């Protein structure tokens, strides 16, 4: 049957080298709601593409501050070229409000992929992320 | 003992099962011939109360900044978190408590 | 054909069971925009699954404040086990403002669902949905 | 195959008739991450369906303000009723806040349309529509 | 008389067809044989206008609180809200006027 | 030069071919016989580094209000913009500064 691929959160493991960057997260694959299936594989922070074709890719992201503002973005990575490609943003400026804040970023859209590439979800900073339940904060792919 | 309908894999007579106590799952329904098998739930998975799920419940609470494991993912239970010491709970916030304040409540100057 | 069902909003009837709890939101099911097809059925606040398999679940809740925060759940219920599942959460804290707001939440992802599952949307709140008109306040569902 | 189409913002051409009315949007139809393909035809500011079925449809529009609301509206237009139909509200009220803001809004749902039909993405004030690029601002639709 | 294009449905033999006037539908499309059936919208439905929809569109409006019918759901139109007497319009919050105020408009001290 | 694996689409012999310039893509892939097939970037399309794309990415980048082209669309690079000479950048919003400011920096009084 057709590539999909439900991911959910896990503690993320904050890391050293961003030089103005925005970090990948680390997924949950098998355990609760997560499920991968029909060859479409996570590793390492990537979801691979295992056919070429017409993929929906989803994500959402909730925030919670205890910053301008907050950024979602899920990003292609190809080995044919050194940079990847952004293909969904999802950037709210934050409020002044009240520094005990929470906010999901809902992203969702179709995309014609290629066997060998790689999805990732990139946010503009780790330490906001709310990471304490998988129905929060996932991440998802499959081929119409 | 709570009871569960089932129709048979081999062939479908239609049979009333026995439900899998806490801690437990059902591996193998119940046959014409044998009763339930339950086995136990595996790590990080629990099941709180009499069921019939083919597969136990993940332990899917992770407990964040300002919090502490209020209990552990048993078998029987899933994972819980409290505040820390230093806070407590608020809309789903974990904050401070100004003395001049119990992981519940905030205790007064 | 596949299971499909898009379910739009109806004035909610204010029940008064919900001790610290969330309650499910009733829908229109055949009326306008809403539809219900190839054995999906919609009766009393849940969507019935008639066949096991990956479903693409989404809901919008508009909500209007004329509360710390909002919050709409989607939840799968079992005859095989007493507690439900929550699949998806979209929580957002509500700013102090002004005392005269409106916002969205939207949620979409995909679930292994089971022949006999019951999918219902909750809200923190029954009576901050805005249930004026159907393309505001949405509920569906979709065997992929 | 099966019709689909994801379209990306372009830089809006402010248009003088609006008579307290939501412009429909512009969109990119084949450069970079737009396509359409097997008869999903974009023409100026529609998407025309080529086969009836159900469809998916879906948008984001970000905004940025540097307005009492912004609103989201995904539009059905057919020949056979001169009045257009809602499928779809995204609108949120914008916070005092501070005279720098930006927000997604984020729509997406499952709709019977018609061979024929024509969907358009109409928005509150196209002057606050982010354009800047392609991941941001997007439109898409396709036959389930 | 407004008119509308149609290709038949026994032998498709293009012909105009007759529109159906605001309070109907059409049921049936017209035929070399007869013309446009007009059938009229049923409970909770509505058009406007000289139209050829197979379906009358449904009565989706629902008045809030703070709201009343400005127009009930007739065959010829969908329903509308104004704000009670108590409230006018703004934004799209219907909402109260400081006496020391008319459902479209703030009147003042 | 930068190298790239590649089966050939005629009969699969896998073979080492030549990486694309920027400016340029992978308009043929290498064969057996010949070498990679380089072909130019159309017209608002660019490569920046040796790849081997099968089609030159697009320049996504438009220049908003308050805004100017910093670098313009060529083949070997995507469009950028700074502020305009009114303005300076602060978290994604090219904003005013005020004298009694580079695009990249608020001057002060």
């Amino acid at each position: 049957d057709k590539p999909r691929a439900h991911l959910t959160v896990v503690r993320q493991t904050p890391t050293q080298h961003f030089k103005n960057q925005f970090p990948a997260l680390h997924w949950e694959h098998e355990l609760g709601l997560a499920f991968t299936k029909n060859r479409m594989n996570y590793t390492n922070k990537f979801l691979l593409i295992p056919e070429s074709g017409d993929y929906f890719i989803y994500s959402q992201v909730t925030f919670r501050g205890m910053p301008d503002s907050i950024t979602v973005v899920i990003t292609k990575v190809t080995d044919s070229y050194p940079e990847p490609t952004q293909l969904l943003m999802g950037t709210k400026s934050v409020s002044e409000v009240g520094s005990n804040w929470f906010q999901p970023i809902y992203l969702g859209a179709m995309f014609s992929l290629q066997e060998g590439d790689k999805l990732m979800v990139n946010v503009s900073d780790i330490s906001l992320v709310d990471y304490t339940k998988e129905d929060k904060t996932f991440f998802g792919a499959f081929l119409l | 003992t709570p009871t569960y309908p089932w129709r048979d894999a081999e062939t479908g007579e239609r049979l009333v099962c026995a439900q899998c106590p806490p801690g437990t799952f059902v591996q193998r329904p119940c046959r014409r011939d044998s009763p339930t098998t339950c086995g136990p739930c595996p790590p990080r998975h629990y099941t709180q109360f009499w069921n019939y799920l083919e597969r136990c419940r993940y332990c899917n609470v992770l407990c964040g900044e300002r919090e502490e494991e209020a209990r552990a993912c048993h078998a029987t239970h899933n994972r819980a978190c409290r505040c820390r010491t230093g806070f407590f709970a608020h809309a789903g916030f974990c904050l401070e408590h100004a003395s001049c304040g119990t992981p519940s409540q905030n205790t007064q100057c």
